[PDB]
């Protein structure tokens, strides 16, 4: 009858995004594309 | 750098004059080197910006350097014992306690007095212990 | 020492282990008997006090 | 000589601070890159030349010939750049963050 | 002593080959027999301690313990038989392999000569003990608890392994034998006074002092019962063991450089002993009691009088078991009620008999009930505290009347007054939780009827 | 069976021949090494 | 690539370390570290995306500068002592330079931002030579002129390194660059026992190479740069989830695994020497490195995290498998502590 | 296994390349009758003619290759998809990113085909195609906005490797007429499909299908009637030229790594389960590890190929 | 003095501590002239610290 | 929502089994996991063990010194010498420093 709390979601949500203690500046960055390749051309 | 010395040479807690200006000078330098640091990375948006920002620096901790050497030298002169890590500690936890101000936080004051202190006192027990730092090889 | 291979896993340890801190005690032997305390001499048809 | 390897030295020194000290364009960095060399080259040269030391002329050469392939790789990047992005300008380089 | 450990060793064997099915039986059985090879240790009719060889040593001190590393770890694989039942038949021999290491290393720690043996045994006892209370942990904040229980030893450890190696070069060898018939007399420098503290300190966390117990109280909430079993029965006084053996040397020091902590300790003794009065969580009080406990145990090994010393043994092993006791019992109750809350469950002797018997023992070991060696460590420290200074007998004199109410606290509201209306039904009580249960006490009750085996190195 | 088949279902008969007949070529200089050796030792010292 | 030009390009970035080793005069120590900038750029941009262009660009720059900034120490030389080697007699200014140009090819302390930066734009496998096939190279250069470098210097860069490198690391959870820093922070213990006993420099650095080896091509088992992407390591393949989380733990230093043995000694050796200042504020901030060791432990195996529903199709298929280098590689380092006396 | 060793000593693709070696695709609605055309060409030229990508497609690729259980092949119903439609649990995104790692499976299967024996390849619908699907659903409530951007993310990042269908053939019969196919065939749950969602994927093709393969491809559009006539398709296709087109650069030692990667299944579909977690995809742990520990323990997938004695395997022990 | 006071004093505090100093030196703009700057800062305090300590 | 499993219920292992004595769910491997643990635990553990540390001869020499003190008590007394002289180690054997 127990579930030993394995991570939701939402745990593994932090984990994500280009810096795991965001700054409030370095909150903005994304993180990089999975494949390594960028969108940018013009 | 026969300057710098020189703040060891005199015993603790007298000439005060000469320490607080010696500990003042540290720690300004030091506020250079951290401008120059912090402007080279993370740079500023205007060159005046970045001058102010080396400024506050540079005063910063040209101010943590007084009050350190100034508490120190007379936190021994009018306790009378010349050697005693506590006077250094005393000395540390003001200069920590400047940290705190500058940076308008209690908190700081809080983490910056005991750490600043501590480390403060473990320099005055190392030259009463001859502790020797970056030593040459003697194996 | 068929489907009994798993029993016999332990208590084997316990033989080797025995054999193992009897072979510490004849590396360990200098001293043999030449201790202060207890320097007895060669009882007749003994070979050495403690083996 | 004394006086003189002084300036070579010096010459080094401002093409460091070149090189350490980006503004725009790349390309002004490869070529100070190379005012280096050419300092090396000449001061290698140069002691070689007034200690008679014959046996080591051999190095100033060596010296060019792996530095101009050196130059080769860094053009290559630098061609390689403005083929992505067109404009060569240091400043774009910042993906990496 | 490889008998106490390679017959243990190839206990991982067999937990790994056996059949699913019977991967239980094998190795609880074997490891109760382990249990009875490590009782030789104890033959001891000469004072002389039995140096088995260089690296591996048995004296009085460790002797009581290595008994009790052993005898635990069948109780531990019987406590968690019921959860870590429903497992993939591959995390329970990881689980069941852990808690066999854990009395391998745990054995050769208490069993070691080499002091940074100890270190290396010592701080490695975290891996097994960190997953054991991670990969397991029921509640959300074990990743949490983990954290708290790896960085707070860690922290410790580091300065004791600059200081064991600071001694090695100023002595020349971290044998214990030796160093404890060499001259080794601190000189009372402003760094000696650091390098005691580098070596107390370490030993000082995991044996929760008032300053740093927090980490006990978070892990074991979370922590398996298994794991809750092994940090209080033996983890905690893994740090009592290594104050004993390293305070042979820095002998000058701790006369003047104990108050700091002997004051933390009969004061935090207090506080820890009080907040048990009113802490929801029954795993949480225990925790506590635990604290209070051991902060008597830290302010015998630094008054340093033969009582102490022996006091100290005798309260280590007791307090061990009966700990234990306490944790296991919190387990059965929680496995049925499926919550850890204290103001739940009440009434449980009128549907559970006897385990409220296991409690009230438990209980009366908890507090100090005469006829018992809790009682007698107790008494004995309070002995040697009086002497350090008469005033002392106040503040040990304020933790026996709430060691007492907190006791009998627990026996109140979770085991007397009326039934729960209906909780889940709660099924009766297995078997194997009252055995794990009388497992406990039935040693408790033995080493009673004869104290001198676990009075220390002192006496 | 699979339908797509394993690389692996019969052995790889030169992998084993070149596992095995390593293995018993590493013992027999092994072993040669160690009495030769012990010989070597004792002659070269007393006994 | 034409395999042609796969054998030349690699025969350089191993001919490269090779001659910097086996030659005394500088300069063919020097050519050895050119050698080794030439071969290892066309790897790096083989996918040639954008962000790769960057990295050799930059890579390229840092590794440049440095190898003029070698050259001109061994041109000096060369006129304050007719000699091409460093000597007793060498001026002071002129090894620290070799230190300072050394400590950037190599990436220690306060030059420690192109690493970090090359090592997120390179493929994983590149990014295992970039780290430990080309650190050999110049740390053979300090080697053997060990006797001669300074104290202080290499003890500065040392802390710094330790530092940068542990706090770095705390906040990256891209793993290449979790990987970068901890490289960094142990190049640095390296560094710190150079001046006093350069063997162990050799100790450190070998279990290294056979800790981060076993780590990337674990990385790269599965190619996850995320550890998001390491997390769901359970499904994708639930056997390296066990020496995974010993490795990390054995990177940093624990200690029955034989991550402590580098620190271990190196500790020892300093004290043996007296720097009892400089090896506690080490040892202290290395136990900073293992905080993010278990925080990625945490993911990876102490906890599960949830999986998309696309892993169960690539369960399906056979994975291919991992070289037999890992296994070898990951045990001999694990474990290999009651070993120790006869590696040191 | 294919390796450069392999590939420096002989083994290159490009001498076993044949013009009637090419991948051709036929793409039409859900009901063209297209399955038809594809043998029919496929028997044309030899083509290895590949189906459709089905739920368990997967599954008949791997080990036995007897349909896995519903849960086993990440539970989707494209029969609870038509039924239920918008549904709390998202079955029909979760049989789209499905379909997409099978078709993903089966493209990469089909060109490790192309490059080792050199029959040329027909899949019917390919991964290209798939997104008219997804265009529809997302135009009618059945998909959210995001749950479009995760298919794209997934699409970016592995379609570019693969190189481009030689040419793509275009099935096409009307809105109606495919609705009428589809009330005749039996089964119920293809019955009652939106006309307008029906309208949004053939819409879909002509409106970015078509007109952006065009160049990618040689997209041959067939209205019905030239349809079941496959010798006159086959006709056209033996008639195209394949000249436009990215394939022109494949060298052998460009074909090599490419090779190496369709022969690499693990990778296939690496960027196919990149951990974003939007909740339709997400397994979860105590579910999916009861999945995983329930799929690893079918016989013959405890242990790698070759190595689970459970459907024969034998010498295991010198393996 | 439990929870709040003695874990916001040793066990939160340095777990701050840390926090911040990591946000300070990871927050870089990734731009090649600023680190590259921060190259020359270095080779100049070493060209100092070997100067004083001649 | 993501998909994840329903609480699972614990089972009343008491409704089958209803001889249930807490190890194993089948109820042979239960019985024979109790009939092997209170044997390994109770019958041969704290009865053999206690019967062998309660032999254990004269523990740590407290056995011996009883006597030792009774011929030292005898020897002292008769002969006249203190029962416990006031120095153990003799004055004569210590060089005590000369000076201070
Ligand atoms: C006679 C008693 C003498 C006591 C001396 C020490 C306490 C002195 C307190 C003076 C007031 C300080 C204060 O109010 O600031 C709290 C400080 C900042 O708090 P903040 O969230 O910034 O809000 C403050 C708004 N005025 O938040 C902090 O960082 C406080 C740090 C200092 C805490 C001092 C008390 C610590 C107690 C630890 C007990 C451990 C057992
Ligand atoms: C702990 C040491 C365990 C040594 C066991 C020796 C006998 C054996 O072969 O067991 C290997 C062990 C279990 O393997 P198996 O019996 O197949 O069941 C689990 C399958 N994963 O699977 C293992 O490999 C256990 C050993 C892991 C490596 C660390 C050893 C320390
Ligand atoms: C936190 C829990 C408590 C940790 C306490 C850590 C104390 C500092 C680390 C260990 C200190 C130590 O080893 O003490 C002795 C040492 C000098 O001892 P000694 O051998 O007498 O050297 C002088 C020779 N004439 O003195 C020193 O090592 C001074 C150490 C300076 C660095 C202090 C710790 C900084 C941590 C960041
Ligand atoms: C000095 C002591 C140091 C610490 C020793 C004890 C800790 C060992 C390290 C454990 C680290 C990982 C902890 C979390 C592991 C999670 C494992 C897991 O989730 O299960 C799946 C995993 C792989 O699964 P698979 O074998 O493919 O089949 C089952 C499929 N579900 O299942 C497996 O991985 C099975 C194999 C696991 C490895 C077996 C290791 C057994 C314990 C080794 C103890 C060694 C004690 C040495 C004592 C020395 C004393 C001097
Ligand atoms: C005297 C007694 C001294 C006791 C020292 C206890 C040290 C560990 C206490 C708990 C530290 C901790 O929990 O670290 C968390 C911190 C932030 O990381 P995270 O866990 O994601 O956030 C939770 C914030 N509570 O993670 C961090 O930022 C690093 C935390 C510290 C890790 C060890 C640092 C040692 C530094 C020595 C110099
Ligand atoms: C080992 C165990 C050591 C235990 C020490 C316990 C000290 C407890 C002091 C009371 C708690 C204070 C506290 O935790 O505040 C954290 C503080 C909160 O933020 P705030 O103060 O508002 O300023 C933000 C600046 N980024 O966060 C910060 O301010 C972080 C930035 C300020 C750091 C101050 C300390 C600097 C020490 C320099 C030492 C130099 C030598
Ligand atoms: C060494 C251990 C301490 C390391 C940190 C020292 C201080 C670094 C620093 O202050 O740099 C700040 C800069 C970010 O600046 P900013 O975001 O404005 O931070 C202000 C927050 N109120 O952060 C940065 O720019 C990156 C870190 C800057 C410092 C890099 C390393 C400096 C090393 C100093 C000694 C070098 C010795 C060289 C010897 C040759
Ligand atoms: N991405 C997708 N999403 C939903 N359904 C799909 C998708 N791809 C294919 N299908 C299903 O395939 C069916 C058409 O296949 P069909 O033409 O019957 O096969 P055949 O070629 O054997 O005639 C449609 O009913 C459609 O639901």
């Amino acid at each position: 009858g127990a579930r030993q709390w394995q991570p939701d979601i939402e745990w593994a949500e932090q984990f994500s995004g280009a810096v795991m203690y965001p700054s409030k500046e370095t909150a903005h960055w994304k993180p990089p594309p999975w494949n390594d390749v960028d969108i940018l051309k013009e | 750098k026969r300057f710098f010395e020189s703040y060891h040479e005199v015993p603790d807690g007298t000439q005060c004059h000469r320490k607080t200006y010696i500990t003042t000078a540290l720690g300004g330098i030091c506020g250079i080197i951290g401008s120059a640091y912090s402007v080279s990375l993370n740079p500023a948006d205007s060159t005046l910006e970045a001058v102010a920002r080396v400024g506050r620096y540079t005063f910063t901790a040209a101010a943590i350097g007084a009050m350190f050497g100034l508490t120190t030298c007379v936190s021994a002169q009018v306790r009378e014992k010349p050697d005693d890590p506590l006077n250094y500690f005393i000395g540390g936890c003001a200069g920590g306690l400047t940290l705190g101000a500058r940076t308008h936080s209690y908190g700081t004051a809080a983490m910056g007095c005991v750490y600043m202190g501590t480390a403060a006192a473990l320099f005055k027990i190392g030259k009463l212990e001859g502790w020797e730092l970056f030593p040459t090889p003697k194996v | 020492l068929r489907e009994h291979w798993v029993h016999i896993l332990v208590p084997a340890g316990f033989v080797f282990g025995c054999y193992l801190d009897r072979k510490d005690d004849e590396k360990l032997t200098a001293f043999r008997n030449k201790s202060m305390l207890f320097q007895r001499e060669l009882r007749p048809n003994e070979e050495v006090t403690w083996k | 000589m004394p006086s003189t390897f002084f300036n070579l030295t010096m010459a080094f020194s401002l093409s460091l601070l070149g090189t350490l000290m980006f503004r725009s364009h790349l390309m002004s960095t490869l070529l100070c890159l190379e005012g280096m060399v050419l300092s090396l080259f000449i001061m290698t040269s140069v002691t070689s030349l007034n200690s008679n030391s014959m046996s080591s002329m051999p190095i100033p050469i060596t010296i060019l010939v792996f530095a101009a392939c050196e130059a080769a790789v860094g053009l290559a990047l630098l061609v390689k750049v403005s083929n992505t992005y067109g404009t060569d300008y240091v400043q774009n380089l910042n993906l990496l963050q | 002593m490889l008998k106490i450990i390679l017959p243990s060793l190839m206990l991982l064997p067999l937990t790994w080959l056996s059949s699913p099915k019977k991967t239980w039986t094998n190795v609880t059985s074997y490891s109760f027999l382990i249990s009875l090879t490590s009782l030789t240790l104890l033959w001891q009719t000469d004072e002389n301690y039995k140096n088995f060889s260089n690296m591996f040593s048995s004296d009085p001190l460790s002797t009581p313990l290595i008994i009790l590393t052993a005898w635990l770890l069948p109780l531990m694989l019987m406590a968690s038989q019921n959860h870590l039942k429903k497992d993939n038949n591959v995390l329970q021999k990881l689980y069941i392999s852990m808690l066999i290491s854990l009395q391998i290393l745990l054995i050769m720690t208490f069993s070691a000569t080499e002091l940074i043996m100890f270190y290396i045994l010592f701080e490695a006892t975290l891996i097994p003990t960190l997953i054991i209370i991670t990969r397991w942990g029921n509640q959300t904040e074990r990743l949490n608890a983990g954290i708290y229980f790896l960085f707070y030893t860690l922290i410790g450890s580091i300065p004791l392994l600059i200081a064991l190696i600071l001694i090695q070069n100023h002595v020349g060898t971290l044998n214990l034998m030796i160093l404890s018939f060499t001259t080794h007399t601190l000189d009372a420098s402003w760094s000696n006074n650091l390098l005691w503290l580098a070596c107390m300190m370490a030993f000082l966390i995991k044996m929760p002092l008032y300053g740093v117990h927090l980490w006990l109280p978070k892990a074991h909430v979370e922590a398996p019962i298994a794991g809750s079993m092994i940090l209080a029965a033996i983890l905690l006084k893994l740090g009592s063991y290594g104050m004993i053996r390293i305070s042979i040397i820095l002998d000058p020091l701790t006369k003047y450089m104990a108050y700091p902590f002997i004051l933390l300790s009969l004061w935090g003794m207090i506080m820890t002993s009080s907040i048990c009065l009113r802490q929801t969580d029954l795993k949480s009080l225990i925790a506590y009691s635990s604290v209070s406990h051991m902060a008597l145990v830290i302010a015998s090994i630094m008054i340093q009088t033969p009582w102490s010393f022996m006091g100290a043994t005798m309260l280590m092993i007791a307090h061990g078991l009966t700990s234990s006791l306490l944790f296991c019992l919190a387990n059965s109750n929680y496995e049925r009620i499926h919550s850890r809350t204290m103001i739940m469950a009440r009434g449980l002797q009128m549907v559970f008999p006897l385990m409220a018997t296991w409690w009230l023992m438990a209980s009366l070991a908890n507090l100090a009930l005469p006829p018992s060696i809790n009682l007698m460590g107790e008494l004995f420290i309070t002995m040697s505290l009086f002497s350090w200074s008469n005033f002392t007998i106040i503040l040990m004199g304020i933790n026996i009347i709430i060691t007492g109410m907190y006791s009998m606290y627990m026996i109140i509201t979770t085991q007397r007054g009326k039934l729960t209306n209906h909780m889940i039904n709660l099924q009766p009580s297995h078997t194997r939780e009252l055995t794990l249960m009388a497992l406990h006490m039935i040693p408790l009750i033995l080493l009673t009827t004869s104290p001198k085996l676990i009075t220390g190195l002192t006496m | 069976f699979y339908v797509r088949e394993p690389v692996n279902a019969k052995p790889n008969w030169l992998a084993v021949g070149l596992s095995v007949g390593a293995s018993v070529f590493m013992w027999i200089y092994l072993i040669q090494t160690h009495n030769e050796d012990v010989l070597e030792y004792k002659r070269r010292n007393g006994l | 690539m034409n395999p042609i030009t796969l054998a030349i390009i690699y025969f350089t970035i191993f001919l490269g370390p090779v001659i910097t080793m086996s030659s005394t005069n500088l300069m063919l120590m020097w050519v050895g570290l050119e050698f080794s900038l030439l071969a290892i750029i066309p790897m790096l941009i083989n996918k040639k995306n954008p962000r790769s262009t960057e990295a050799a660009t930059k890579y390229f720059v840092t590794q440049a500068t440095a190898s003029m900034i070698i050259l001109l120490a061994i041109v000096l030389n060369y006129k304050q002592l007719g000699t091409w080697m460093f000597q007793q007699q060498t001026n002071g200014l002129i090894l620290n330079m070799t230190l300072m140009a050394l400590s950037m090819k190599l990436g220690l302390a306060p030059f420690h931002f192109w690493l970090p930066e090359v090592t997120q734009g390179i493929p994983l496998h590149m990014g295992l030579i970039l780290l430990t096939w080309q650190k050999i190279a110049p740390l053979s250069i300090l080697i053997q002129i060990y006797p001669l470098l300074n104290s202080t210097i290499i003890l500065m860069l040392a802390i710094t390194s330790i530092f940068m490198g542990a706090w770095g690391g705390l906040n990256q959870t891209q793993m290449r660059k979790i990987m970068a820093y901890s490289s960094i922070a142990h190049m640095g213990w390296m560094l710190a026992i150079l001046p006093y006993n350069p063997s162990l420099t050799l100790l450190n650095l070998m279990i290294y190479i056979i800790l981060t080896a076993p780590m990337f091509m674990a990385l790269m088992l599965n190619n996850s740069m995320t550890i998001n992407s390491i997390s769901l390591l359970w499904n994708k393949t639930p056997a390296m989830l066990t020496m995974i989380s010993l490795m990390l733990l054995s990177l940093g230093g624990l200690p029955p695994l034989t991550g402590f043995l580098p620190k271990w000694i190196i500790i020892t050796e300093l004290m043996k020497n007296n720097c009892l200042i400089m090896a506690t504020l080490m040892a202290m901030m290395a136990l900073l490195n293992l905080f993010f060791y278990t925080r990625l432990i945490y993911s990876t195996s102490l906890t599960m995290f949830p999986t998309n529903n696309n892993s169960k199709m690539m369960t399906h298929q056979t994975k291919t498998k991992p070289n037999l280098m890992f296994s070898t590689l990951a045990i001999m380092s694990t474990m290999t502590l009651p070993l120790a006396p006869q590696l040191i | 296994r294919y390796g450069l060793l392999a590939a420096i000593l002989g083994d290159k693709t490009t001498k076993k390349l044949h013009e009637y070696s090419r991948v051709i695709t036929v793409d039409g609605n859900i009901c063209s009758g297209k399955n038809k055309l594809a043998k029919e060409i496929a028997q044309q030229l030899g083509m290895k003619h590949y189906p459709e990508a089905g739920i368990q497609y997967s599954s008949t690729t791997t080990g036995d290759g007897r349909p896995l259980d519903i849960e086993f092949s990440g539970s989707c119903s494209l029969e609870k998809f038509y039924d239920d439609p918008k549904s709390n649990d998202g079955n029909s995104y979760r049989l789209q990113s499905w379909l997409y790692a099978s078709r993903l499976l089966q493209y990469a299967d089909a060109l490790e085909h192309l490059l080792s024996t050199g029959q040329g390849v027909v899949l019917e619908r390919s991964i290209y195609s798939d997104f008219v699907f997804l265009e529809a659903m997302y135009n009618q409530g059945y998909i959210r906005k995001q749950c479009v951007d995760h298919y794209n993310e997934i699409k970016r990042l592995t379609l570019p490797e693969y190189l481009p269908p030689h040419a793509v053939i275009y099935i096409d019969v009307p809105v109606p007429e495919v609705q009428s196919r589809i009330q005749k065939k039996g089964d119920p749950h293809e019955m009652k499909v939106t006309s307008a969602y029906l309208q949004d994927i053939e819409n879909a093709y002509k409106k970015t299908f078509l007109p952006k393969m065009s160049e990618m491809c040689e997209v041959l559009v067939y209205d019905s009637w030239e349809a079941e006539d496959p010798t006159k398709v086959v006709e056209d296709i033996e008639y195209l030229k394949y000249n436009k087109g990215p394939w022109l650069k494949q060298d052998d030692w460009t074909f090599h790594y490419l090779r190496m990667l369709v022969q690499d299944k693990t990778e296939v579909l690496n960027y196919t389960t990149i951990p974003v977690y939007l909740p339709e995809i997400t397994i979860g742990a105590h579910q999916g590890s009861r999945i995983y520990n329930s799929f690893r323990e079918l016989p013959g997938r405890k242990y790698a190929p070759g190595y689970n004695a459970e459907v024969g395997d034998k010498w295991i022990w010198l393996k | 003095l439990d929870l709040i006071w003695l874990e916001k004093t040793i066990p939160k505090s340095t777990s701050t501590l840390h926090t911040n100093m990591t946000t300070l030196t990871t927050n870089q703009k990734g731009l090649i002239k600023l680190y590259f700057m921060s190259f020359l800062i270095n080779i100049i305090l070493i060209i100092i610290l070997y100067s004083i300590n001649l | 929502q993501w998909q994840e499993d329903p609480e699972p219920e614990d089972e009343n292992v008491y409704a089958k089994n209803p001889d249930f004595h807490g190890y194993d769910s089948d109820p042979v491997v239960d019985v024979w996991n109790m009939r092997a643990v209170f044997f390994f635990g109770f019958s041969i553990v704290l009865v053999f063990g206690t019967t062998f540390v309660a032999y254990v001869p004269d523990y740590r020499m407290q056995e011996w010194a009883r006597r030792e003190a009774e011929r030292l008590v005898k020897y002292r007394e008769v002969n006249g010498l203190p029962i416990m002289e006031s120095n153990y180690f003799d004055p004569s054997k210590i060089q005590l420093p000369e000076d201070d």
